[PDB]
């Protein structure tokens, strides 16, 4: 049964397509903020 | 109640919220500790002279359980500000992590932290997975060790693994190395973080290396000037791609062991020869040493040398692979398919760390 819940969870990854800018644009949201944290 | 995962490199710990696109915290993994209480990341090196930093993570490897559960302490309670009680987490381990080391894992996180339920996930299959795949070789390179790991429906192939022990401290001292006799000293650690500063920001990866070693002995077009807290501003001709030349020539600082473009050849070709091609389409990049410009191209015009001449080779490297690994577990963590995968504490109590496996 772990085998058929493991195929679940590959056709998900599998069927998942990266929106490549909706996260290059958080990671450099994020970055910008944690590079705020220098006042002294 | 939303998940937590957290990417447990050796040079920095990359920890956030299922569901996200980019992590939240971010911090070396390092703990400091003078003899009177211990503290964590960027506090630690602030004062190298009253402390002294040790890096409880060895090339993937957890190897201080007591400097790392402190870490996790770090992580929980100041850096995401958050109860760990009452959301299941999913860590990061290396390749080739010993049983040893997950079952002493997930041992902390239930006695510990009192996590209600967790999972470990290989670093290299969440790279896979954060670029839509379940087969594919990631060339994993970080801030310690560099790995190449084939993977197929999920699983890796460990005896195809291929390791090697070159990464951005490498890189970092071989830039400090190279610029210290064009005529400027940098060999303390103060002077490190901005030779690593120089690494980041102002270093690519040539195409053909002697090519481009000849554009730069004839003309600066390549030319790059710095400047040291202090002022001065510099000029860095070939030592912006003789630095990430390392990666595809270990020679450079006296290993033997082969360049990163023959150890993805080398691990495809001990996989079956069932899946070959599919890796070869499917070399997916991951870690913040992949972020040099052009890497990919470099990476493409090497393996097409190696492998067959007839051989699809497509070369994966996203943006944001530098925090890759951890997307990818932002990922598996939020997919409604996978909380049946989650390791519950009423079993942990029941079976032991041993669930695990
Ligand atoms: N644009 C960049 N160019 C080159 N190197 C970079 C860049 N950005 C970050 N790095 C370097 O990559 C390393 C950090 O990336 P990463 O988070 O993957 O390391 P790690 O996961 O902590 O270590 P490991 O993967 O070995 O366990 C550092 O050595 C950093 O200097
Ligand atoms: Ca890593």
């Amino acid at each position: 049964t772990f085998n058929q819940v493991r195929e679940q969870v590959m056709v998900a990854v599998q069927s998942l397509n990266p929106d490549h800018d909706s996260r290059v644009e958080a990671i450099d949201k994020a970055e910008k903020m944690w590079e705020m944290e220098r006042k002294l | 109640t939303t998940a937590l995962v957290c990417d447990n490199g050796s040079g920095l710990v990359k920890a956030g919220f299922a569901g996200d696109d980019a992590p939240r915290a971010v911090f070396p993994s390092i703990v400091g500790r003078p003899r009177h209480d211990s503290y964590v990341g960027d506090e630690a090196q602030s004062k190298r002279g009253i402390l002294t930093l040790k890096y409880p993570i060895e090339h993937g490897i957890i190897t201080n359980w007591d400097d790392m559960e402190k870490i996790w302490h770090h992580t929980f309670y100041n850096e995401l500000r958050v109860a760990p009680e009452e959301h299941p987490t999913l860590l990061t381990e290396a390749p080739l992590n010993p049983k040893a080391n997950r079952e002493k894992m997930t041992q902390i996180m239930f006695e510990t932290f009192n996590v209600p339920a967790m999972y470990v996930a290989i670093q290299a299959v969440l790279s896979l997975y954060a670029s839509g795949r379940t087969t594919g070789i990631v060339l994993d390179s970080g801030d310690g060790v560099t790995h190449n790991v084939p993977i197929y429906e999920g699983y890796a192939l460990p005896h195809a693994i291929m390791r090697l022990d070159l990464a951005g401290r490498d890189l970092t001292d071989y830039l400090m190395k190279i610029l210290t006799e064009r005529g400027y000293s940098f060999v303390t650690t103060a002077e490190r973080e901005i030779v690593r500063d120089i690494k980041e920001k102002l270093c690519y990866v040539a195409l053909d290396f002697e090519n481009e070693m000849a554009t730069a002995a004839s003309s600066s077009s390549l030319e790059k000037s710095y400047e040291l807290p202090d002022g001065q501003v510099i000029t860095i001709g070939n030592e912006r791609f003789r630095c990430p030349e390392t990666l595809f020539q270990p020679s450079f600082i006296g290993m033997e062991s082969a360049g990163i473009h023959e150890t993805t050849y080398n691990s495809i070709m001990k996989c079956d020869i069932d899946i070959r091609k599919d890796l070869y389409a499917n070399n997916v990049m991951s870690g913040g040493t992949t972020m040099y410009p052009g890497i990919a191209d470099r990476m493409q015009k090497e393996i097409t040398a190696l492998a067959p001449s007839t051989m699809k080779i497509k070369i994966i490297a996203p943006p944001e692979r530098k925090y890759s690994v951890w997307i990818g577990g932002s990922i598996l963590a939020s997919l409604s398919t996978f909380q049946q995968m989650w390791i519950t504490k009423q079993e942990y109590d029941e079976a032991g760390p041993s669930i695990v496996h």
